[PDB]
């Protein structure tokens, strides 16, 4: 069992590094592939990536190539990630979420089995 | 590769409700969709091919043919309201479409 | 340090030699001395 | 025979590794089950 419980909404200003993160706090860090998909209003769902603890292997997205830095840490047993770069437009509701397995061709036989509570981000500029 | 589907669809309740997911050779694919209802996160509801997890109710059906994919709906009740998202694992990543939500009288 | 602490062993190989046949000859053959003609034969066994 | 490995341990216990297929899933993971087939298998004892 796993909760994906994380911080609630920030304000910043506009143009300033973007840090969030997801933590646990229920099943173990590793053995679940977490995967970020961005949740904006009136526009569908958005996919970044995704980055597997154990095997430390994190693959992009098309629209997010540069924009992102994934990292996660088992000793930390917590996934954060930059961003840098984001627009007014860009701003949305962004959501964890597990898939499972840790092996890369493997995703596919599986799916988002938990999501998490979603992070809004505003912007002020 | 590229998903397109109508913005949204209305049906009576009760009544059998038929989603059409078209896109570009997304038949053999392992194609997923979603829920997710307003004020709710999202859920998994189908897995891998129509396929319906043990534990949601067996309200959800479907199969994938050639070149579609369609989602059918049994029993269908006023908590439904939910919007529906397909996609696939494709080329080593995640497409998500525009999606539609479902009306009911 | 100090050293044997597995039984493991690492260290360098064991050289060999090109073969001789059809003469009284001392052979080492994966440890194994004796003396002896070595022959070509028609028999055959399992490969192991 | 097929090969032989110098692991320099002592085993007392021993498990079987099945590969199984996944007849199906469920949400909130709960070890839905799975299905290979009968997985018939024996084992013995061997003594001097």
């Amino acid at each position: 069992q796993v909760q994906l419980v994380q911080s609630g909404a920030e304000v910043k200003k506009a143009g300033s590094s973007v840090k969030v993160s997801c933590k646990a706090s229920g099943g173990t860090f590793s053995s679940h592939t977490i995967t970020w998909v961005r949740q904006a209003p009136g526009q569908g769902l958005e996919w970044m990536g995704r980055i597997i603890p154990i095997l430390g292997i994190a693959n992009y997205a098309q629209k997010f190539q540069g924009r992102v830095t994934i990292t996660a840490d088992k000793s930390t047993s917590t996934a954060y990630m930059e961003l840098s770069s984001l627009r007014s437009e860009d701003t949305a509701v962004y959501y964890c979420a597990s898939l499972q397995t840790v092996d890369t061709a493997i995703e596919k036989y599986y799916g988002m089995d938990v999501w998490g509570q979603g992070t809004t981000v505003t912007v002020s500029s | 590769y590229e998903l397109t589907q109508p913005p949204s669809v209305s049906v009576s309740p009760g009544q059998t409700a038929s989603i059409t997911c078209s896109g570009d050779k997304l038949g053999d694919k392992y194609a997923c969709w979603y829920q997710q209802k307003p004020g709710q996160s999202p859920v998994l509801v189908i897995y891998q091919d129509n396929k319906r997890p043990s534990g949601i109710p067996e309200r959800f059906s479907g199969s994938n043919s050639g070149n579609t994919a369609t989602l059918t709906i049994s029993g269908t009740q006023a908590m439904d309201e939910a919007d529906y998202y397909c996609q696939a694992w494709d080329s080593s990543t995640a497409v998500f479409g525009g999606g539609t939500k479902l009306t009911v009288l | 340090f100090e050293l044997l602490h597995a039984p493991a062993t690492v260290c360098g190989p064991k050289k060999s030699t090109n073969l001789v046949k059809n003469k009284c000859v001392n052979f080492n053959f994966n440890g194994l001395t004796g003396t002896g003609v070595l022959t070509e034969s028609n028999k055959k066994f399992l490969p192991f | 025979p097929l090969v032989d490995l110098p692991i320099g341990i002592n085993i007392t216990r021993f498990q079987t590794l099945l590969a199984l297929h996944r007849s199906y899933l469920t949400p909130g993971d709960s070890s839905s089950g799975w299905t290979a087939g009968a997985a018939a298998y024996y084992v013995g004892y061997l003594q001097p």
